[PDB]
């Protein structure tokens, strides 16, 4: 859910 | 070089950018001294629990020390 591990 | 050249990067991918290379860095020393691939793999798994590939290789270095005495982490891992 995190955008920085996406 | 590249961790040089990291203190010129925008501050949105800073943070990512920051994160592959000191898992790079990791892996370099992992080659060389693993207890400085080990220290940075504590620093980059408390600056990003989230991340897989830190903890595998943390968890691996930690089995070949304890000889495979840690099944606890490798089920909670898993």
């Amino acid at each position: 859910d995190d955008p920085l591990l996406k | 070089q590249s961790l040089e050249a990291l203190n010129n990067v925008s501050p949105q991918n800073k943070e990512a950018l920051s994160i592959t290379l000191h898992y790079n860095k990791a892996r370099v020393e992992e080659v060389s001294n693993q207890s400085e691939a080990e220290k940075l793999y504590s620093k980059l798994m408390e600056k990003c629990p989230g991340y897989t590939s830190n903890k595998i290789r943390y968890i691996y270095l930690l089995a070949l020390k304890s000889n495979g005495n840690n099944y606890a982490d490798v089920q909670q891992l898993l």
